[PDB]
């Protein structure tokens, strides 16, 4: 199975910095099965990024996907509090489909 | 366009489960339909798919306790899982792709958490 | 009406000659297969018989510099230039995705691509659309003769086909495509695919209206005679199987790696019923000769390859003892740098819980193909990598009880001295063998280095204690008779190509040194 290693485990940045989180695949994956979820702990993961770079109905123009081969980048450039909880990674280009660690993120 | 799921929220050591993920927004199209869950705390765990024509990959992790089921005059898809045990409690949620890219998870319902104890 | 089919599977992208044992071709009369070789005794058959098929049930794609150069061109060139009548997809064929399998093959080659249980679905489905078919109606003379397809439903896990293909239940979704041919009034069918041998029986034996089954994926040699290299064959060629209708259905293979030309000549009757089939692999020896054409093309493609494969990636100052006299019999340094390039490779720390999620790794003598010479003022390059590791195994994680561990180091010795492959290399395991006592009974010393320390120190087996071990895939399924790991390990996790670890190590060293240093000691 494609090992997803997100870093860093944990962020503390102000709101109006820029959160740059990397996820870094054990195998190449097509930047077509590469996507980014958010989730307060609690509820319903809600999907941000699909495509490693096309943003969901709804997601502001803030979230940044980029990357391709093993090295995936998620850049948040004006954080503001309702960007609180954790940011997960995803492919599915291989079974079984795969999720990172998780990055949190907390607002200085 | 929304996806809730049917399944109790209490389970025994060494025995079974059915969860029944009901869609109602529109209907069951020409996609994959998702089972994930998550140990409390801890990170998201991918258990299986199937699509409309009844085909179904599942987690290797898991293999030999997953059953899966699809239904379109129903139009809601089922799970089953067998022999459960500590490393088991966790909430569990349905899900489908993404309908422009038929790739991710879009519309995931709100999840039941689940627990293994006597 | 007689038909004779030729059939590939599982070439694996062994273009050039290989040597007996598939790998890089060094005297030249020992040397086999290649498409230039396989051009000849095509031409050959197709000048002698009136009607012929050549069929490839998949894994053209995966294997050799080649496939890692030019990404499946050289497949759709050199498949061209041979004529294929059709192909049936192999699960390797997805290795670049489905984006890497449109790209170059399904858009460049000339041939029919077929595959009855895949589904396209997504926006995919229109981009794929008529570029693989689940069926073709082929004219043979003044006939026809139906092809369906079929592809392992695993590829979703053994490959990276994404979330817009549905690999379905072979015999489900081939019946339909059968019964389709029959009202377009085909009465001859033949089942080009690929899911192995166990799959190709049940096809015969399942779908009604199948008249000869040709297969792949799990390398099968069928040979009816005394056989002419070292492939042990599983059963007679052609395979017959009586289909649950009475039907007399022939089952063939022709093992991997281009060694063998799969040939089986078949009568019908005027209703396509099969009256007889006889036939056998034909070995590609160089007693046939490349064709001149087919050759200088090869060597065309070869010029921008070998700048690739002459690369150096790091310097050796010790000759890599890879030999079999060595690895077969005690510790080698060419095992001892494997073991510690996979053991380098899975770095996971926690602070509290261990220094290492991994300490140890077994690797079976067996598998370590070639030495490499130091004296090529120290370099180390792909090819010369690539024949110690010709093969694509995967560096797997595994959970094994002492006990289980203490089992597979009996086994490493139970008929030691008779050069067989199943002896083990190590790191992180000190061992010593009594050769004296009884099979079974031969492990006098058994030391593995701890992982819940924070320093690294040897310590005694523990028979009820649980370890993760490194290993070759090939010993996870059992290979080399280590039933035991197969059958009593507790986790299993696939990990990285085994040349790709061994390669990086060397890049990341950029000289290396190993020495032979009392992992593995005698009585
Ligand atoms: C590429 O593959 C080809 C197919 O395998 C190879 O062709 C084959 O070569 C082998 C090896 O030379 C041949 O094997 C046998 O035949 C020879 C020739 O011999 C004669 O004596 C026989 C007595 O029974 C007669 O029946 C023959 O007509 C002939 O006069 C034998 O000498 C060999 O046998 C001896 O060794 C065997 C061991 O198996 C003993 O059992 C016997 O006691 C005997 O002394 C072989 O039996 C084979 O005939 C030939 N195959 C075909 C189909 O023609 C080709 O060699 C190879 N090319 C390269 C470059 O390697
Ligand atoms: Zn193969
Ligand atoms: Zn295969």
């Amino acid at each position: 199975e494609i090992v997803m290693t997100q870093s860093p485990t944990t962020l503390s940045l102000s709101p109006g910095e820029r959160a740059t989180l990397s996820c870094r695949a054990s195998q190449s994956v097509n930047t077509n099965y590469f996507s980014w979820y958010q989730q307060k702990p609690g509820l319903t993961p809600r999907l941000l990024i699909y495509g490693t770079s096309t943003r969901a109905t709804g997601i502001p123009a803030r979230f940044s996907g980029s990357g391709s081969g093993t090295d995936f980048t998620l850049t948040i450039s004006s954080l503001q509090p309702e960007d609180f909880g954790i940011y997960y990674c995803q492919q599915d280009y291989n079974l079984p489909y795969t999720f990172g660690q998780g990055t949190y993120l907390e607002i200085k | 366009e929304q996806l809730q799921e049917s399944g109790p929220g209490l389970v025994k050591p060494s025995e079974t489960l059915s969860l029944t993920c009901t869609v109602s927004g529109g209907s069951i199209r020409n996609n994959y339909y998702n089972w994930i869950r998550q140990p409390a705390g801890k990170g998201l765990e991918w258990i299986g798919r199937i699509y409309i024509s009844g085909t179904t990959n599942s987690n290797p992790s898991l293999k030999s306790r997953v059953t899966m089921s699809i239904d379109t005059s129903k139009n809601q898809f089922s799970l089953k899982l067998s022999s459960v045990t500590a490393a088991d409690t966790a909430i569990y949620y349905c899900a489908r792709e993404h309908y422009v890219s038929g790739t991710s998870l879009d519309n995931w319902g709100q999840g039941t958490l689940v627990t293994v104890s006597s | 009406w007689e038909l004779t089919i030729l059939h590939t599977n599982d070439v694996h992208s062994r273009l050039e000659q290989t040597s007996e044992d598939s790998s890089k071709c060094v005297n030249a009369s020992r040397c086999m297969g290649g498409v230039a070789r396989l051009f000849t005794k095509v031409q050959q058959i197709r000048r002698a018989e009136p009607n012929v098929l050549l069929l490839d049930a998949g894994d053209q794609y995966q294997g050799t510099i080649w496939f890692t150069v030019y990404k499946g061109a050289e497949v759709a060139h050199f498949m061209n230039a041979l004529r294929y009548d059709a192909m049936a997809l192999g699960n390797h064929e997805f290795d670049n995705g489905v984006e890497g399998l449109i790209e170059p093959l399904l858009k460049e080659a000339k041939f029919p691509i077929l595959s009855a249980n895949i589904k396209a679905k997504g926006p995919l489905a229109s981009q794929i659309s008529g570029l693989y078919l689940p069926y073709k109606v082929l004219p043979v003379g003044d006939e026809v003769v139906g092809i369906v397809g079929y592809t392992s439903k695993e590829t979703p896990f053994l490959s990276n086909p994404g979330t817009n293909l549905v690999f379905e239940d072979e015999i489900t979704a081939l019946q339909p495509e059968v019964d389709k041919l029959k009202t377009l009034n085909v009465n001859k069918i033949i089942a080009l695919g690929h899911s192995g041998f166990e799959m190709d029986k049940l096809i015969a034996q399942k779908v009604r209206g199948v008249d000869v089954v040709v297969g792949g994926h799990s390398n099968t040699f069928l040979y009816t005679g005394n056989p002419p290299s070292k492939e042990v064959p599983a059963g007679k060629y052609p395979f017959i199987v009586t289909s649950d209708d009475g039907r007399k259905v022939p089952v063939v293979q022709a093992y991997a790696f281009g060694k063998y030309l799969g040939y089986l000549k078949i009568e019908f009757d005027e209703r396509g019923n099969v009256i007889s089939s006889h036939g056998n692999p034909i070995l590609l020896n160089s007693s046939i000769p490349e064709d001149p054409s087919i050759k200088a093309d090869i060597n065309k493609w070869r010029i921008k390859l070998d700048n690739y494969s002459t690369q150096e990636l790091g310097k050796t100052i010790v000759y890599l003892d890879g030999s079999s006299q060595s690895c077969r019999f005690r510790e080698c340094n060419m095992g001892n740098l494997i073991c510690d390039a996979m053991i380098n490779n899975n770095l996971r720390h926690a602070d509290e819980m261990f220094w290492n999620h991994v300490s140890m790794c077994i690797l079976n003598g067996g598998g370590i193909r070639s030495p490499i010479d130091e004296r090529n003022n120290g370099t180390i390059t792909w090819e010369n990598l690539a024949a110690v590791l010709p093969f694509g195994g995967t560096f797997d994680l595994v959970q094994l009880k002492g006990s289980t561990l203490k089992k597979a180091f009996e086994h490493s010795v139970h008929r030691y001295g008779q050069s067989t492959g199943e002896f083990l290399q190590v790191g992180g395991i000190h061992v010593v063998y009594d050769l004296s006592r009884k099979p079974g009974d031969r492990v006098v010393k058994l030391d593995v280095l701890c992982t819940k320390c924070r320093v690294p120190s040897y310590d005694p087996l523990k028979m009820d204690e649980v370890y993760k071990v490194i290993l070759p895939n090939f010993l996870a399924n059992g290979g080399d008779g280590f039933q035991m790991i197969k059958d009593e390990l507790l986790r299993h996790d696939s990990g990285d190509q085994d040349i790709n670890v061994v390669s990086t190590y060397i890049s990341k060293m950029k000289v290396i040194y190993p020495a032979v240093e009392g992992r593995i000691k005698f009585s």
